[PDB]
């Protein structure tokens, strides 16, 4: 569902990173939206229509979503040092797609 | 004393009942019954409104 | 020359006359007609007065204000106390009755508004509480407009109906009533609204002050609004004429 | 305006320019929800296959 | 439902010209809007609604 | 079997099928040729799953209680009513009047109940499902002579057989079951008012026929009522506002519809 | 029962409606049709789209102000930049086809006023300086008003085309165009004009880009008048329907 | 059944029937008799096991998932898609479009797992199998409304019995489902390009009914597919390389075909 | 069955209060009639056509049955302080209804 | 309303099938259909070409 899951986005230090996770919906999806952002440990987390912090020490206040339930949970991370795999999960009870971004500088 | 009707069918075959009960409360559930009449909810007007025609003359 | 606008309807000794007005809607496509006795229940001899309930009632005005959001009348509830369709139902125990339902709101051509005038079989509404259901004389009203409200009614240990415009008191949507017969008065062309309702219960005969088989909602979905200089008190009046009453069961008057 | 009367009625009115968009909604009987509730849509909302034509009745 | 490959369409209005009135009339008018299905519609495959609820039994 | 479109060339009359007026209460009959121009396409598309029929001829569970084989729930009693459930209740809703016959199916579950007691080797469950029509005896103990079955329909079905399904007629004293009521079972309009008090289809009654074994055993019983030979009369709007309770129409207000971004928006 | 007013014109996939219309007027007697072999010159296949061109485009509404002279719009560049009518205008060399022009402006019954709404077959226009000739963009306008000036245009080295209204910029009297099919928009009685204009060229088939074959002029004879208190813009749309597109002579795209 | 052969003499004559040009595309009807003396053999062979119906009619396990009666994983949801299994995937890929029916037989299988809970006496199991067709309302408690049942077609199935067959018609909203799609759900181009866009068949929901006992127990349900009434449109070459996902046709660069020693060797 | 499930009663101290409990009978009831009081236990019992006071010391002699298996089980409780949810719960085989009643002074 | 048709048997019999769903979803499988035509996909040339005759004249 969420497109090219598979992403290595290199960014030099001091510029916000923009992490796409934009993802389509099938027909036979009709379930609570929970996007989920993992680094390698949650980031970010959305149920019930609200963003949680998460009091994450090494991102807190950085990251945010650059939009929603419309299709995108994109994140523009600020102020970089962060290198790592960041994994967004949208979740739908018939299937949930996981999107791995490798991030450099 | 069967009874043999079409079966439902693609568009562009025939299947055999036999009702064992007696009561006829037990038939099978009359599903083939394709009949429709709109115009007692749509078009409930007294006097017919040709659509072609002004309607408030 | 001919003209759709223009009708004339008689019923008993009262007939009314409508200048402008839409195509009558002959309820679910059944004039209302006597009991015939291919289902008949009843073995008692039915009177047929045929004249003296078969008459056009015409019940209290209600103001149209641009704030009021709509009134409900139960129509065996509303003839109860006027003449003899009042009295015979008073008397008779089973009252099977057809139903010839016409509200007037007539404005100028500078007035603005929309009516939605439906009749609802089996309009069962809801209390404000949960647990209990609203008493008689909330649900009902003997020729009173009992007015819509658009505010939710508080909910505490009373039996205070659901008047929730946006619900109609049935919990369900307003805009999906037009399934029943329903006329609407749009002042700009139509200044009045007439439904013949047939005979609409499960069961042959039912007793009028047990049960209201139909209640005519009048619902503005567009509200009135008129510039300065305008008449400010333009009201809707409703003329419910029975059709083909039929009684059986003659007791001693009561309830 | 989904908790009142105001949601059936659409604002029209004379203002000094043309071309002006009145209203707009995707055309899904089902999903979309200026549509979900309606009579049409409800019963849609029943159903997963739809196929045929809309008659919007503009008063 | 919602599906990228069965996209419906667009509805939309658009003023042809102005909504003009005389002095002493309203320049503030409402339209209502009316769905109803033609003579070739057909549904398919019953599914229970998503719109209704329930915890436990009433 | 659909209608199907007819084709249409370019048009310039008086006659206007698209202008009419919709104050009249009648939906205009215009096909898609009326306002533009059209193909001949014959539709082979049939409305055969929208029938009344088919529509409500669905298996749906109304209604599931849970008797032990040893304690105080010894038997289950539920009062006949398809008000309990929310999907089958509105889907009967949409018509006024409703005339169906019946075809109950009991899916019952057994489970053992956490214990202490040991060498539980319980013996294959029995169990009776019996139906009191109104204004009959009904059993106060598991093993009152009600039990015993005189003349009231019940069905006795070992566990591990096919799901008992016994077909009932139309029920009804009046012409129709009234989904809905606008009236008052008292005359003088004091009283119970709605569905409830015309509607009254009996009670059911299950219980273990034997306790089965040392161990207690909890036993979940599910009712389906899939309505057949059906015919709706006088069609009503769907209930938009979630169900409160299974004796009354009542309801807590509700937003007409769910709400979007702007009156341009498409989402 | 009948109206004369109320007319229904249903073009490709575009349809208008008219509840206050005078008749339509048929150009010169003859309905546009297809080039008939009888006269072609061209010996390459038409293609005829049909549905493609042949539907009802709505140009850019123009504002009927108390001071407003008139308007003109040549309707093969109207339309040079408007859909499919656009593009295989500019991929074809040679273009023949019929219009059906119809321009739409309503008022309330306290507005007065009157428009000409006539089609001129070549309009050739005349400059401000008698020597030069007028540029594009000037004489023509793509969904542009072309509007009509009543003062008569300054004459200096430019190339500004005569905008005088009461020349019409061809130099001949404004009241004596009503030789062309023209139908008046007096606002107390009809809403709308509607001219079915057929291919009136002297070869069978022009270049669309190359030359301009009819105009649409709108010059309003009667000044719109209003009392205080009525709406003070009321607009002039053109909704001009091409008919029996036919199209040769495929080349590449451009002018 | 199919052709035989014809008698055929020796011949000379100017007339070529081996000679031919492969560039045209027609691939050369040659019988044996043509490039040589054969005798009239009468070929009472038939094509009949060849049949596109006969080819994919067999049942096939396409997805086994496994669901506990008591822990995190109470249910099992699965969305409907041949493609997760390799064998019957493969086997339908042979046609770029086709139209079959679906014949779903569930083969569920229980296992008491290993615990500490003594007097594990669990009585008969029960399952639910449950379609939710595409916009349907999904479950997503063991034990929520959705479970009940209201119109979805859900069958109940007790432990023991004859394993659960219900035969599905054909449910695509083209006029054949498509193996292969060169195209994106989106207009733009940008998003989910494949056959996961177009392929929608719902989901598949299967729960215990009953707890079943003390002890957990682990419900391993496997769904079978097998096309009937088949037609299939465009043949397309065989997958060559091994699947690796189940939404896209992505694979990993293979030889056209294994090795042998040289060009004249013979294994 | 029960009328008014659902009641506020407010009467001042020193008059007598009366508690309605009106209920009417399914065609499906046909069980012992069962009428239990509660206080928020027990105020007063009917089983077996009699009458229980159940000992209860705030009310004790102040609580009596106004009318029965006629369909009325109102009580008129005398000399008020009792301030608290009064529950009535008819019970039938078939189903049992309850109504609460708030009192106030 | 039996239908009788000959059973797969060896070369050098009947089989009686009743349709009891009435959906015709239901029916068992189309096995019996021995129905081919090579042409569309080999021999797919526009002009007929003569095996005998030369290819490319």
């Amino acid at each position: 569902s969420i497109t090219t899951p598979e992403e290595m986005i290199e960014k030099a230090k001091g510029e916000t990173a923009y992490l796409p996770c934009k993802f389509t919906l099938s027909p036979e999806d009709q379930g609570p939206l929970d996007i989920e952002w993992l680094i390698s440990q949650v980031i970010i987390l959305y149920s019930g229509d609200k963003i949680y912090d998460d009091y994450y020490p090494d991102l807190k206040g950085r990251v945010h979503f650059t939009s929603l339930k419309s299709g995108d949970a994109s994140i523009n991370v600020t102020n970089l040092q962060d290198i790592g795999t960041y994994q967004c999960k949208v979740k739908k009870a018939p299937g949930v797609a996981n999107k791995k971004i490798h991030l450099v500088v | 004393g069967a009874q043999v009707s079409t079966q439902k069918t693609g568009a562009h075959i025939h299947y055999t009942n036999i009702n064992y009960y007696k009561d006829a409360a037990s038939n099978s559930a009359t599903r083939q019954d394709f009949a429709q009449d709109p115009g007692k909810f749509t078009e409930p007007v007294k006097d017919i409104m040709i659509k072609s025609l002004p309607a408030l003359n | 020359g001919y003209s759709d606008r223009v009708r004339s309807i008689t019923l008993g000794n009262s007939t009314i006359t409508t200048q402008e007005c839409a195509n009558v809607v002959v309820g679910y496509g059944v004039w209302p007609d006597y009991l015939k006795d291919n289902e008949a229940t009843a073995e008692d001899q039915p009177t047929q007065p045929d004249v003296a309930t078969c008459r056009f009632y015409t019940l209290d005005s209600v103001q149209w204000q641009k704030t009021s959001p709509g009134w409900w009348w139960k129509l065996p509830d509303a003839l109860s106390n006027l003449g003899l369709f009042g009295q015979n139902m008073q008397y008779h125990y089973l009252g099977r009755t057809g139903y010839t339902i016409h509200v007037q709101c007539n404005a100028s051509k500078f007035h603005q508004g929309c009516l939605l005038v439906v009749c609802v079989p089996e309009a069962e509404m809801g209390c404000a509480t949960l647990d209990n259901t609203p008493s008689s004389a909330e649900l009902l009203g003997g020729d009173a407009a009992k007015e819509f409200a658009g505010e939710p009614i508080a909910s505490g240990s009373n039996k205070l109906v659901q008047r929730v415009v946006y619900n109609a008191g049935m919990g369900i949507g307003v805009g999906n009533l037009t399934i029943f017969p329903h006329q609407w008065i749009n002042l700009r062309t139509n200044n009045s609204a007439t439904i013949v309702m047939p005979y609409t219960n499960s069961v042959p005969m039912d007793n009028m002050f047990r049960h209201n088989n139909v209640t005519l909602m009048v619902i503005p979905f567009v509200p009135l609004d008129y510039c300065p200089g305008s008449t400010t008190y333009v009201p809707i009046t409703v003329t419910i004429a029975p059709m083909n009453a039929e009684y059986n069961g003659l007791r001693l008057a009561g309830h | 305006k989904v908790n009142s009367m105001e949601a059936y009625q659409i604002p029209v009115r004379s203002n000094e320019g043309s071309g002006t968009q009145v209203f707009g909604f995707p055309l899904q009987p089902g999903y979309s929800s200026v549509f979900s509730r309606t009579l049409l849509g409800e019963i849609l909302n029943y159903y997963t296959h739809w196929s045929g034509s809309i008659k919007l009745t503009f008063m | 439902a919602s599906d990228e490959c069965t996209a419906g369409g667009f509805i939309t209005c658009w003023y042809q010209t102005n909504i003009v009135v005389p002095a002493d009339a309203q320049s503030s008018c409402y339209i209502m809007c009316f769905v109803s299905a033609c003579n070739d519609f057909s549904v398919r495959l019953l599914k229970d609604t998503p719109f209704i609820s329930q915890e436990n039994f009433f | 079997r659909v209608a199907d479109t007819v084709g249409t060339g370019p048009t310039n009359s008086e006659a206007i099928p698209a202008l009419t007026a919709a104050e009249t209460g009648h939906t205009s009959q215009v096909v898609p040729g009326d306002t533009m121009q059209t193909r001949h396409v014959k539709n082979y598309h049939s409305r055969s799953e929208s029938t009344v029929e088919n529509f409500l001829c669905r298996s749906a569970c109304v209604y599931f209680t849970e008797y032990k084989n040893s304690g105080s729930k010894r038997y289950a009693e539920w009062v006949v009513t398809t008000r309990q459930a929310a999907q089958l209740r509105r889907k009967l809703e949409f018509f006024t009047y409703i005339r169906f016959d019946l075809e109950l199916t009991f899916v019952i579950t057994s489970t053992q109940q956490p214990s202490t007691t040991q060498n539980q080797d319980a013996q294959i469950l029995t169990h009776q499902i019996m139906y009191v029509p109104p204004g009959g005896p009904v059993p106060d103990k598991v093993d009152s002579y009600v039990w015993q079955t005189s003349t009231n329909p019940s069905v006795f079905w070992t566990e591990g057989n096919a799901p008992p399904r016994m077909s009932i007629p139309f029920l009804s004293i009046g012409n129709a079951y009234s989904n809905f009521y606008d009236g008052w079972s008292d005359f003088s309009r004091d009283g119970v008012y709605g569905i409830n008090t015309l509607n009254s289809m009996g009670t059911l009654y299950a219980r273990h026929v034997n306790t089965g074994g040392t161990g207690p055993i909890k036993s979940t019983i599910r009712i389906y009522f899939k309505p057949k030979h059906v015919k709706a009369w006088i069609p009503r709007p769907p209930r938009l506002c979630q169900y409160e309770k299974a004796k009354n129409v009542n309801f807590q207000p509700s937003g007409v519809t769910t709400t979007r971004q702007s009156i341009t928006a498409m989402t």
